[PDB]
């Protein structure tokens, strides 16, 4: 039986370090007319817009490349006891995954 | 009929007290399961007071000696050319490989950080990976 | 009120037979329109309110639709959404949403197989659909 | 009557009666992203004991305490299902509403993922009908509504003395929940894992109730 502490040490999330400026691949699980809901393995799902080039091949289950900036968008405003989360993540599109 | 006070105590505490009192003559079915299997913490209502003064939280930061090595690699070479993949439980990142070879190299008895860092970079170059220095 | 509806159903059939007997017609074809013209004759009510005139119709059409019993003798609700307050509306919403996912799943499979055999049939303007 | 007491009291003498220890493990939970949490700013005060630590401002839930809680939660869920108990799935989250609604249909139990009316559990006779049997257990897959406030059913259930087994994130209030399970309720793999675990837990309880009934029938 592997102790839980050992699992965190070798987990890919811990090996990433800071989430800012990290090249992480993700998979699309929901498609709107202009918004691509991408899951990159983090806690939440980042949202990006379809690029004007090769936009027809961004379908469900397609793998894309992301540049994570904040793992979870969250800020504190005055008069708020607890921070108001956005339940999303911030990322940008660098293209499609090169199979 | 029953008790509807949330702050008096747990659901178990009120139910067994009413039964012992003699008002609830029909024992609820979930009560027997509760006696045999109790939870870790009895559900007692408590007011979420806000922390004032010098008191802080007891949550510890998760830091490792590996993280100290990873900071130097990220500061110098930035993010590695390999793309991180979180879907693979057994994924081996370029930085993780750098740390693993750094640990093995320092087992030879080397103490200088500069020697450890440079040799690890040369050792990675022998494996074919790219380590284009930033700036 | 299931039994009360049943009692109304049987006596209305009996009542219809009496009306046909006195009208001197064929009881096998004593249609509702014939019932209305018979009632309007036997009881000549002069009233402007059309709904206030004497009526004798099918009790299913007269009595409002009633909710069926939602639970058994042990109290277990029959439907799985009874605790949402509105079981009928949400079950319709659940089924409607499920059909969309199945269509989306089916369309996704068709796109994978490179086939588009469906057509948009929403346009029913000549029929006048609302 | 006495044999009816025998069949009701039979599973009370075995801790592992339903053999639920094989359904999940620490490795199984870890691959479902159950050890992740919100930022350090949103950390509720009562969730401090259940937190293993914070990783760069991101809280990490201690799965060792999650496994201990989840073991009792599944064990408690099955027993109330074994005794022919009404189980209600409550989750006010507009990303798994259909999945949770379909999960309850397969298990044969009830779900309420829509808007929760004010006088539902408390003023039951007016809302539902003259004589209504209140649910004997409530499962919360999400203890928060869409406005980041504690769900009304959490407070109402304590008033009506109805045990609640609810997954609590790092920003929830496990004070009134009798069987809290500290975990992650946001990532799709985590939510899917919890539903499947409660799917098999109910199905085994329903089946093993029927098997013992058959044995009782041939006893006499
Ligand atoms: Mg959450």
């Amino acid at each position: 039986v592997e102790s839980f502490a050992s699992m965190l040490r070798h987990s890919p999330l811990t090996q990433m370090g800071p989430a800012k400026n990290k090249l992480v691949i993700g998979q699309i699980f929901h498609i709107v007319e202009d918004d691509l809901y991408i899951d990159f393995g983090g806690k939440f799902h980042c949202v990006c817009k379809r690029p004007e080039v090769d936009g027809e091949k961004y379908q469900k289950g397609t793998r894309v490349r992301l540049r994570l900036l904040d793992l979870e968008l969250t800020s504190r405003f005055l008069g708020a006891t607890t921070d108001t989360t956005i339940l999303e993540a911030d990322a940008v599109l660098l293209g499609l995954q090169e199979s | 009929a029953g008790s509807r006070l949330e702050t008096v105590g747990s659901i178990f505490s009120r139910t067994r007290d009413l039964i012992r009192a003699g008002v609830l003559k029909e024992k609820p079915l979930w009560l027997d399961i509760y006696n045999a299997f109790p939870p870790l913490r009895e559900p007692v209502f408590r007011r979420p007071r806000l922390r004032y003064g010098k008191a802080k939280a007891a949550v510890q930061d998760i830091f490792y000696h590996e993280d100290r090595i990873r900071a130097k690699f990220y500061s110098a070479y930035g993010s590695g050319p390999k793309a991180f993949d979180l879907f693979n439980p057994n994924f081996k990142s370029t930085c993780q490989r750098f740390v693993e070879k750094y640990i093995e190299l320092q087992r030879l008895g080397e103490t200088d950080e500069e020697k450890l860092f440079v040799e690890a970079g040369k050792a990675l170059l022998a494996e074919g990976v790219t380590l284009r220095r930033v700036g | 009120t299931v039994d009360f509806i049943k009692k109304q159903i049987e006596e209305f059939n009996i009542g219809k037979r009496h009306l046909a007997n006195m009208m001197g017609e064929d009881p096998e074809t004593f249609t509702q329109e014939d019932i209305d013209r018979a009632i309007a004759y036997l009881f000549p009510s002069g009233l402007f309110e059309k709904r206030a005139r004497p009526i004798m119709k099918h009790p299913e059409e007269i009595f409002p639709k009633q909710r069926a019993i939602q639970w058994g003798e042990d109290g277990r609700p029959f439907h799985f959404l009874f605790y949402t307050g509105k079981q009928s509306y949400y079950s319709l919403m659940h089924d409607t949403y499920g059909k969309l996912l199945d269509v989306e799943k089916h369309h996704n499979q068709l796109r994978a197989k490179d086939l588009l055999a469906e057509k948009t049939k929403i346009l029913k303007d000549p029929i006048g659909s609302r | 009557n006495d044999l009816r007491d025998r069949i009701l009291s039979e599973p009370l003498k075995h801790a592992d009666f339903f053999n639920l220890k094989e359904l999940f493990s620490v490795r199984s939970l870890f691959d479902a992203r159950v050890h992740l949490g919100h930022k350090a700013g949103c950390r509720h005060r009562f969730m401090e004991p259940y937190l293993f630590g914070s990783r760069l401002g991101q809280d990490i839930i201690d799965l060792e305490q999650t496994a201990a809680h989840l073991q009792l939660a599944l064990n408690f869920t099955a027993h109330v299902a074994y005794r022919e108990g009404i189980i209600l799935f409550v989750s006010r989250h507009r990303q798994f509403a259909h999945l949770i609604e379909t999960t309850a249909r397969d298990c044969g139990e009830y779900a309420h993922t829509r808007y929760f009316k004010g006088g539902l559990l408390t003023n039951a006779p007016l809302l539902l009908g003259p004589g209504v049997r209140l649910p004997d257990l409530i499962i919360f897959l999400h203890t928060l509504n869409n406005v980041f406030e504690p769900h009304v059913a959490v407070r109402d259930a304590a008033k009506m003395n109805i045990p609640t087994v609810g997954i609590v994130d790092t920003n929830c209030n496990p004070a009134l929940i009798t069987y809290p399970v500290p975990g992650n309720d946001d990532s799709p793999p985590a939510v899917r894992l919890f539903c499947r675990l409660f799917q098999v837990a109910i199905s085994r309880a329903k089946e093993k109730r029927r098997q013992v009934e058959a044995l009782y029938r041939l006893q006499g």
